[PDB]
RNA sequence: ACUCUGGUUUCUCUUCAGAUCGCAUAAAUCUUUCGCCUUUUACUAAAGAUUUCCGUGGAGAGGAACAACUCUGAGUC
RNA sequence: AAGGUAAGUAU
């Protein structure tokens, strides 16, 4: 039932009446504690800050180099979306919901005719030339 | 053994360049300065037994974290079920390979600490202590069998055997007996220390993951990126705040356009706006370029010898068929426009040679199918 | 003699009043702020432009007239459109949509036009098979580029002396050219086998890689 | 382009799965921005038109609805749980976790066959059902 | 022979790495090939590019501890 | 490490 508000005060896991899909142990997780977690996170950040700056700079340089070779998907049509708004309101409103250079074949026809004429002329020398009726 | 260990040494010597321009952030010193820990002085054996108890507590919580009593880890760091575990219970009580590695390394450190403990508490003399240290350092593969826990560790243990191979060889070089009396554990001890130093980042990362609360796509990725980007651009241009339904129908034309490119059939929609048609043309040209590129790339991968799946092979075959059909189309069109390539009087000369050869053969040409035939 | 004879023979000069127009992502307020900051102000480039580089239009994704092959022949005025069409170019590969506003001031006596049919797509480099459709006769692009320069460029009737067209697939491809002796006007193909070929024989039908013309 | 219905709220997905009758509710857990999950969503969109009579697909976001992440151990991308007839079915396809399909199907027809087999098993009343195609091997060779 | 000259142990803190950072040597991910191949944990074994990881140096800063003993060069000596 | 939980039924 998409588009409906969720009545609060009820636990979705318990109200539905489901059973814990214990696939495998050690695969799921299953204030003083908050202060300790903050302290340990600060220690982890301090440990990680040993190489953060140089790694970030190198990653930024590599990403910038990669962008020049091939930009994002929307970059190839940034001009198009810039000019996309130029379409009138009545244009997309009536969108259907349902789903010089002469005849270049003339040269080929002339070549084929010349070849056929030459072959017909050469057919005279064919003493044993035969046909059907 | 000497040749293999020389190979290991030369491979170590080849790749040796540190980029590590660190900020000298002493994480250990920061942990020491943390209020959650304190400093003191104690004997090394006391620290060893403390670490053994801490590791047992670690494995105890890691095992009975989900209140599961199926698997029990003994004080000797050997896991053992409390009964004949049920198959469903066996699936419930399962741990990863890195947990196997952690249990093995805890077993190794615990056994080393206990060996020093029994040495200190009289028992066996120090010469045999050194000999047992040497053996354990050079027989962890046999003692713990890290093979399954980690394939790479096999390299360490095998080279440890190689170093021991040399150690015993020299120790028992002369008057010294050819028995097990060899005491040069440092040579394998340093190798195990180095391998443990390499391993410990993985164990720390996984232990942090547990301690926290959060314990074929490339072509599909690019296709999804193309379609999502074009849809987002349309929804930016098309005022979703006013018109809602038709935008979804817009996607239909997308697919239509795409198949209109695949079938190589004309595609003209006068109802659609001209800028919309231009955007569709850009989308379809990009999609066709990418599609042909990946088609020929996957065809090259298949023909080279790379292993491919049945659905992938069928899709690549379909794409190749479409591409070849298109290519034959413009080839036939180019032949029609440029005319036959048989040079003037050249095909005539070939025909004259053929008819002269036939006249030399002097055979009766095949006539029309007669009313009466032999068979 | 800094001006080399080879360079000065085909030097040229384009007074491209290049404008650093705001990026498309910039809204109307940002565009107005940039205009007040003279971001989109036209700045003369004074580009050397030794050889003109005229790019063919977009290739036909879907063939409408003849499904087998659609050839969108580009009129020769597209090259002559550089007076205003290039002056109306507001496109760049960078984040900011640079307005080129190209304007060729001084046209060199030798005009070397490069079609640049080959272009790299997101995956592979492809060539537009659009026909050249460039007649070999007098031209007036120099007058269009600068009306006052017609007095300086009295001999605006430039004939395409030598046209070279690529052929075959982009990977395994070759080239063939046709050149006309100055004065004599033989207009013969330079290919060793086809030494004498005066008539165009749909010369403009193929994707001419480059053309060279003399002001005369 | 991920136009399938999505559960904005976690409890909404719960009542949507509860509000089922003679139909299979394929709840695809994950994130749309993931590339493999994008491929899975595209496959589900392709299937949706053909089997909309009995198969309804209703995507959800783990970040939007994290309460169900720990319920069925949702810690992988592309996860699919055929929560049909208010009963989590046991779909066995030669894998260790026979209640979760956590990778995009190579072909649409295979997914259609799987979902119709799931529908047949659910209608029969059995809580477990096997797959005609085992996925213990990827048939790489 | 005369005047100024002025510490080294340390503890941490913040930077930069030149220098075989280290006269030792691991591991992880990604990438191309090789044995591949039965799906991932994985591998085999080399190359390529990162990252973590044990450590270190330079340089600077702040307290403690020998800060009063000067070391020492300069000061025509 | 694994790729080896039958489901059903009320307690
Ligand atoms: O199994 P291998 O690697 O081939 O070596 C073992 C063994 O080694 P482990 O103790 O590592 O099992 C002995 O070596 P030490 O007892 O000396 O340590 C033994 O050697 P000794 O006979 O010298 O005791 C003997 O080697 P060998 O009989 O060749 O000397 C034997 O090798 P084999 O299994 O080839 O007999």
């Amino acid at each position: 039932f998409l588009g409906m508000p969720a009545p609060l005060g009820y636990v979705p896991g318990l109200g539905r009446g489901a059973t814990g899909f214990t696939t495998r142990s050690d695969i799921g997780p299953a204030k003083d504690d908050e202060e300790a977690d903050a302290i340990y996170a600060a220690l982890d950040k301090r440990m990680d800050e040993r190489r953060k700056e140089r790694r970030e700079q190198r990653e930024k340089e590599e990403i910038e180099k990669y962008r020049m070779e091939r930009p994002k998907i929307q970059q190839q049509f940034s001009d198009l979306k810039r000019k996309l708004a130029e379409v009138t309101e009545e244009e997309w409103l009536s969108i259907p919901e349902v789903g010089g250079e002469l005849d270049m074949r003339k040269i080929g026809q002339a070549r084929n005719t010349l070849m056929d004429m030459r072959l017909s002329q050469v057919s005279d020398s064919v003493s044993g030339q035969t046909v059907v009726d | 053994s000497y040749q293999k260990l020389l190979k290991y040494y030369v491979l170590n010597a080849l790749k040796h360049r540190p980029p590590k321009a660190q900020k000298k952030r002493y994480l250990f010193r920061s942990f020491k300065a943390t209020k959650f820990f304190q400093s003191t002085k104690l004997d090394w054996v006391e620290v060893g037994l403390q670490v053994c108890r801490q590791g047992y507590n670690m494995l105890n919580l890691l095992i009975h974290r989900k209140n599961l009593n199926y698997l029990h880890l003994d004080y000797n760091f050997n896991l053992k079920p409390v009964k004949t575990l049920t198959t469903k219970e066996r699936k419930k009580s399962r741990f990863g390979n890195a947990f196997h590695l952690c249990r093995e390394v805890l077993r190794l450190t615990k056994l080393v600490v206990d060996s020093h403990v029994q040495y200190r508490l009289g028992n066996v003399d120090a010469f045999q202590l050194a000999d047992g240290l040497q053996y354990i350092f050079a027989h962890v593969g046999q003692l713990t069998g890290m093979y399954r826990y980690k394939y790479k560790l096999m390299r360490q243990i095998r080279m440890c055997k190689d170093l021991k191979h040399l150690i015993y060889y020299r120790f028992n070089t002369g008057p010294v007996g050819k028995g097990p009396g060899c005491g040069f554990w440092a040579a394998g001890w340093r190798v195990w220390l180095f391998f443990m130093r390499g391993i410990t980042p993985l164990l720390e990362r996984w232990l942090g993951n547990l301690l926290a609360r959060q314990f074929q796509r490339v072509e599909s990725h690019f296709d999804l990126e193309l379609r999502a980007a074009v849809m987002h651009d349309i929804l930016d241009m098309m005022p979703e705040g006013i018109k809602q339904n038709k935008a979804r129908t817009i996607l239909q034309h997308l697919s239509e356009a795409w198949r209109c490119w695949k079938a190589n059939i004309p595609w003209k929609v006068p109802g659609l706006p001209t800028p919309i048609e231009n955007m569709i043309l850009r989308y379809v040209k990009a999609k066709a370029d990418w599609w042909t590129n990946t088609a020929h790339y996957n065809r090259e991968r298949i023909r080279r010898g790379a292993t491919v799946d049945k659905t992938v092979c069928k899709k690549n075959l379909g794409r190749l068929t479409r591409l070849y059909l298109k290519a034959e189309q413009e080839r036939q069109h180019n032949y029609l426009k440029d005319g036959p390539y048989i040079t003037a009087e050249e095909a005539v000369a070939v025909y004259t040679t053929t008819v002269h050869w036939l006249e030399s053969r002097r055979f009766s040409p095949i006539p029309f199918p007669p009313l009466s035939y032999k068979h | 003699k800094k001006k080399t004879i080879v360079t000065d023979v085909f030097q040229g000069s384009m007074r491209i009043f290049t404008k650093k127009l705001p990026h498309p992502d910039l809204p109307a307020e940002e565009k107005e702020q940039l205009l007040h900051n003279d971001e989109y102000q036209e700045t003369m480039v004074e580009s050397t432009f030794m050889y003109l580089t005229l790019d063919l239009p977009t290739a036909p994704l879907y063939k409408d007239e003849k499904e087998q092959l659609i050839i969108p022949q580009v009129p020769l005025f597209n090259i002559l459109a550089k007076f205003n069409g290039i002056t109306e170019k507001e496109y760049k590969t960078y984040k900011e949509n640079f307005l080129k506003r190209f304007q060729l001031t001084k046209l060199p006596p030798y005009l070397i036009f490069c079609i640049k049919r080959f272009t790299k797509n997101n995956f592979f480099v492809e060539k537009n098979p659009t026909i050249v459709n460039f007649p070999i006769t007098n031209v007036d692009l120099r007058e269009y580029l600068s009306e006052e320069v017609q007095a300086v460029h009295k001999n605006t009737t430039y004939d395409l002396i030598a046209n070279i067209v690529h052929d075959g697939k982009p990977s395994e491809g070759s080239y063939r050219i046709h050149v006309l002796h100055h004065g004599t006007g033989k207009w013969y193909e330079l290919q060793d086998l086809q030494v004498t070929d005066i008539l165009p024989q749909m010369i403009t039908l193929s994707e001419a890689y480059i053309q060279i013309w003399k002001r005369r | 382009s991920y136009m399938l219905p999505h559960l904005h709220n976690g409890w909404q997905v719960d009542q949507a799965i509860l509000s089922e009758e003679d139909r299979v509710v394929v709840i695809r857990f994950g994130h749309d921005w993931d590339p493999t999950c994008m491929k899975m969503d595209e496959v589900l969109y392709s299937i949706a038109e053909k089997v909309k009579n009995f198969a309804v697909i209703y995507l959800v976001d783990i970040t939007e609805v994290p309460d169900f992440n720990k319920m069925y151990e949702l810690y992988d991308p592309c996860t699919v749980m055929f929560f049909f007839r208010n009963k989590h079915i046991m779909i066995d396809l030669g894998t260790g976790n026979n209640n979760k399909i956590n990778w995009a199907m190579e072909d649409k027809q295979e997914m259609v066959d799987i979902i119709e087999t799931v529908y047949r098993g659910a209608r029969k009343g059995r809580g477990l059902v096997v797959s005609p195609k085992d996925y213990s091997t990827k048939y790489r060779y």
